RNA sequence: UCGAAGGUGGGAUCGGCGAUUGGGACGAAGUCGUAACAAGGUAGCCGUACCGGAAGGUGCGGCUGGAUCACCUCC
RNA sequence: AGUAACUGACGCUGAGGAGCGAAAGCGUGGGGAGCGAACAGGAUUAGAUACCCUGGUAGUCCACGCCGUAAACGGUGGGUA
RNA sequence: GUGAGGGAUGACGGCCUUCGGGUUGUAAACCUCUUUCAGCACAGACGAAGCGCAAGUGACGGUAUGUGCAGAAGAAGGACCGGCCAACUACGUGCCAGCAGCCGCGGUAAUACGUAGGGUCCGAGCGUUGUCCGGAAUUACUGGGCGUAAAGAGCUCGUAGGUGGUUUGUCGCGUUGUUCGUGAAAACUCACAGCUUAACUGUGGGCGUGCGGGCGAUACGGGCAGACUAGAGUACUGCAG
RNA sequence: AUCAGCUUGUUGGUGGGGUGAUGGCCUACCAAGGCGACGACGGGUAGCCGGCCUGAGAGGGUGACCGGCCACACUGGGAC
């Protein structure tokens, strides 16, 4: 059965990437539409907007590419998932590509990136790795 | 595996074999020589390695390797032996030490003279 | 322990001069021994311990000396190169080499053991004594009319006194202002080579 | 895979086996 | 002024009726110690011929790594064949750590301090594909912010932007 | 009363020796045979059963990690 | 498969455990045409405890039970996107 | 510490040789200089704002130390040199004698044995053996795998366990922030100070990755109370085997 | 687990006793519990720690000196 949502968000989103698609559909929920949200304001996804779907709703994600069709997006990795979940203080928080990726932290503030968690002093849950 | 199958079960390191069971913990033993004679080593060489058979203090019968050129030594005659394998010698994982007990430095020796228990010439 | 053997051994052997001024090492840049002439294998660990064997042999320093060296430049905070030829060069020895008090640095190496110098105030005798900043090293008056420091006292017109180093008293004391920096050190070979082969 | 393995496993077990054959009553009466 | 490094000769060998013929394989790396690399393998009858074109491959095909200042912009990870080699950028001075193969890679690619180990594929000829490959991973935080369309200083950490203003 | 040591008894469990006896590893050149690898000259191997100085043979079921299929006339 | 009427997360995997599990084999009772290990001859061979030929008993078949192995192989665990 | 400066068409000897010469080698011999440490002589501590109401009181110790005297005078060995892995020639021996961590070297011309010259690495040490970690990503949390290399149970059902779709409210168990107590000293690290330097010693921070109490947050995980139908299952109508 | 069952003051209660102190610590009676695959019960080995060594780190090995706690003082019991 379906075990993570979360991974497999990203996965769609990986595997359209690879196949060059501009365009994503997938089953909505508040976190995954959080994480376009930071994903969007970041510039790793170019627009985002969510439908309804014959139950429920759905998301709809643009893929960026540039102009010479170069991927915006060189890597997604789950970190935290079911059975071994990470959590980070506010004062070890990863670091990815060396600083050039960002790193999604579910904080009780909100979905933060781990710069603005660093820079809020918090900490919890890292959710996954853009790069 | 699954990180539940390593909670459960956990890594299992390979184990280590003893090497040299006969000194039991020790850098040297010294014994006393049961049978020396000498023995012919594997195919692709030849010779007539000279083999010294020792009964240890750690109660252990070893054959034990003479290295130099010449040696004095016969029956019921008391060696310090170390740890060191030959690899032309099928079983044979001990050298006895020149120039200790009973066993004497080999002669006319000018270079690693202390491999061999020889004093520097006066 | 030191070393007391021939000198040019190790300038031919390095293929650079260390003393500095060596008519033998110019008559034959090469190594010494039957095969001196013989083509070398090229190979990155024989660069690099032909480096530290410069750097060791220039300023007189033995194997575990050196490796102590290391270890306290590596520890400090700047960059492991210039940290380690800026302990090198904060030895008294070598302070009194480049202040022109001294030929070469066996000498003044054999000045300092003998206890000829006195540092702020008290009679130093250790040619590993490292100087620290705004030190006076000072010769004591019994030594100042040897032969020794006389010819050092009418020959200030050699190699230039680093700017770290000040020459202030026509007794020639020294001052040093601070360490010297990378800048000023002014020393053969590569630091970065040295720095390669002690993390091997 | 060379059926080298399986040639050397298949002469240990018919070793084994004649072996056993060899020794029934043996066997049985010291068991 | 170009550095080369003759990493590996190998002795190949293909038998026929007569018995057996003996050719020889060069690996070499051709750069200039500024940021551009190649790597060539050249096959001939003579040790010098073979270098020599491995050394015109090697030429011909150069490849400039993102350099900041003297080390790699950051950490990255290779695979070529079997073989894997991890490069990790080091602070100023401490040289270059690496294996014989990535050590020559490195230092013809100008890279003065960088930490790199190999865990794969003990192989040269694949380690040396495996380090280009991780060198060909290497992205320019230039380049990178022109991929989100952000201010440069917004998607690098403060760390990477002032070591380029230094090395500039 | 409890109570160390001692005595009696029947068992547990860990080792040593043992007349005889089984296999294992290695050993240029001994003896007997040709089992496998090329369709290895009966394709090979897996399980099982019986038989045979020995490799092995044969039956039943299974697998391909088995080779060859020339010429081939109408379109 | 279709309709989607109904319940409303009741799902997935599963240590151990239980069941099923080719052929050969084993027990008790039947049956037995053909085939056929073993066993007999014949031939080939230097020798044939084989290949080939002529015979041929268990077995192969049925009932009721044991066994629990296979190149039980797609040499590829199950679920999901 | 066993010396420092100067010292040549580069002495003798050794060794190699293409018989030319090269190397030991600025090394030596010689000319000066300095005496560290040892040796001799002289003086001579701190440790004791102590103890004692007696006049004195230091085991170390006449030690450390300081000042004079004489003179280079009393002071270097070990391993290794085929490749890994700095450093090669000659003679002797010949599948021997032997070496060897691995690969492997001994078959009258061995850079691998033995010895000599030379060289390299260390140096009051240098090697050998034993043991533990590293290299080993070779038990793989970081950080491995299973078609053919070792590795998918013969196949299912199912127990404990692990894990779980969308959504509302709530708890604050996990998670996270802050604060208080604790986490002895010593050790480690940073800085400073004292021993002629260093080792060593002291001082002041950090560290002591944790645990206990209070206070804050509610994204995620979990619990509690609900809701939904996309998973799952039932119903009905057909269908193939 | 190539050690799957273990326990009968053993698990709980009441009244007594005992102790500086709670308590099957002891005792009489009563009830039938208690532990165990999250490994009881057996077998082997071992003083524990601050620390030390190694390692990039995680980890691995270790418990010499110095410092803290425990245990013992020919062997085995016992109290004063």
């Amino acid at each position: 059965t379906m075990t993570d949502p979360i991974a497999d968000f990203l996965t769609r989103l990986r595997n359209a990437n690879s196949a060059y698609h501009d365009e994503v559909t997938l089953p909505h929920s508040k976190l995954k539409a959080n994480i376009a949200e930071i994903l969007k304001r970041e510039g790793y996804i170019s627009d985002y907007r969510t439908e309804d779907a014959r139950v429920g709703k759905s998301l709809v994600v643009q893929l960026k590419y540039g102009p010479s069709r170069e991927r915006s997006i060189a890597g997604l990795r789950r970190v935290s998932k079911p059975g071994l979940r990470v959590y980070a203080k506010s004062t070890n928080l990863p670091r990815v590509l060396g600083g050039l990726g960002v790193a999604i932290i579910s904080t009780s503030s909100g979905l933060l990136t781990d710069r603005q968690a660093a820079r809020q002093g918090v900490g919890g849950e890292v959710l996954a790795y853009v790069w | 595996p699954t990180i539940q199958q390593l909670v459960r079960k956990g890594r299992r390191d390979k184990i280590a074999k003893v090497k040299t069971a006969a000194l039991k913990g020790s850098p040297q033993r010294r014994g006393v020589c049961t049978r020396v004679y000498t023995t012919t080593p594997k195919k692709p060489n030849s010779a007539l390695r000279k083999v010294a058979r020792v009964k240890l203090t750690s109660q252990v019968e070893v054959t034990a390797y003479i290295p130099g050129e010449g040696h004095n030594l016969q029956e019921h005659s008391m060696v310090l032996v170390r740890g060191g394998r030959v690899k032309d010698l099928p079983g044979v994982r001990y050298k006895i030490i020149r120039g200790s007990l009973d066993t004497q430095g080999v002669k006319n020796r000018k270079q690693a003279r202390s491999r061999y228990g020889a004093k520097k010439e006066k | 322990a030191r070393y007391t053997g021939p000198a040019t051994r190790k300038s031919r052997r390095l293929g650079v001069d260390l003393v500095g001024g060596d008519q033998s090492f110019e008559k034959r840049p090469y190594p010494p021994g039957q095969h001196g002439r013989a083509r070398i294998k090229e190979s990155e660990y024989r660069q690099q311990l032909q480096e530290k064997q410069k750097a060791r042999f220039s300023y007189g320093v033995m194997e575990k000396q050196f490796r102590r060296y290391y270890e306290e430049a590596n520890r400090q905070p700047g960059k492991t190169g210039d940290n380690l030829l800026r302990i090198l060069e904060s030895r008294l020895d070598n302070v009194v080499y480049r202040a022109g008090l001294a030929r070469t640095r066996r000498m003044a190496r054999q000045l300092v053991s003998h206890g000829h110098f006195l540092v702020n105030g008290v009679k130093v005798d250790i040619p590993s004594y490292r100087v620290s900043q705004y030190d006076i090293i000072d010769v004591k008056e019994k030594s100042l009319n040897t032969l020794p420091f006389q010819i050092a006292r009418e020959t200030a017109g050699e190699r230039p006194i680093p700017s770290w180093l000040q020459v202030v008293g026509e007794r020639q004391r020294i001052l040093v202002h601070q360490l010297p920096e990378r800048a000023q050190i002014d020393v053969p070979l590569t630091e970065q080579l040295i720095v390669e082969l002690y993390s091997k | 895979g060379s059926v080298i393995k399986k040639r050397r496993k298949r002469m240990s077990k018919k070793k084994h086996r004649k072996l056993l054959r060899r020794t029934r009553v043996q066997r049985r009466k010291l068991g | 002024n170009y550095i080369e490094r003759v990493v590996s000769i190998n002795r190949v060998s293909k038998v026929v009726k007569g018995g057996r013929r003996f050719s020889f394989t060069a690996l070499v790396i051709v750069g200039d110690g500024k940021g551009m690399v190649g790597v060539g393998y050249g096959k001939a009858k003579e040790v010098p011929a073979a270098i020599a074109k491995g050394v015109e491959e090697a030429r011909k095909n150069f490849f400039r790594v993102p350099l900041i200042g003297s080390t790699i912009t950051h950490p990255v990870q290779g695979e070529a064949a079997a073989g894997v080699v991890m490069l990790r950028p080091a602070s100023p001075g401490t040289g270059v750590i690496a294996g014989g193969a990535a050590r020559a890679v490195l230092e013809c690619a100008g890279v003065h301090d960088i930490l790199a180990k190999s865990l794969g594929s003990d192989n040269a000829i694949n380690v040396v594909h495996a380090t280009v490959a991780a060198l060909k991973l290497l992205q320019r935080p230039e380049e990178v912010a022109a991929r989100r369309g952000l201010p440069i200083e917004d998607v690098a950490p403060a760390g990477m932007l002032k070591a380029r203003r230094e090395s500039e």
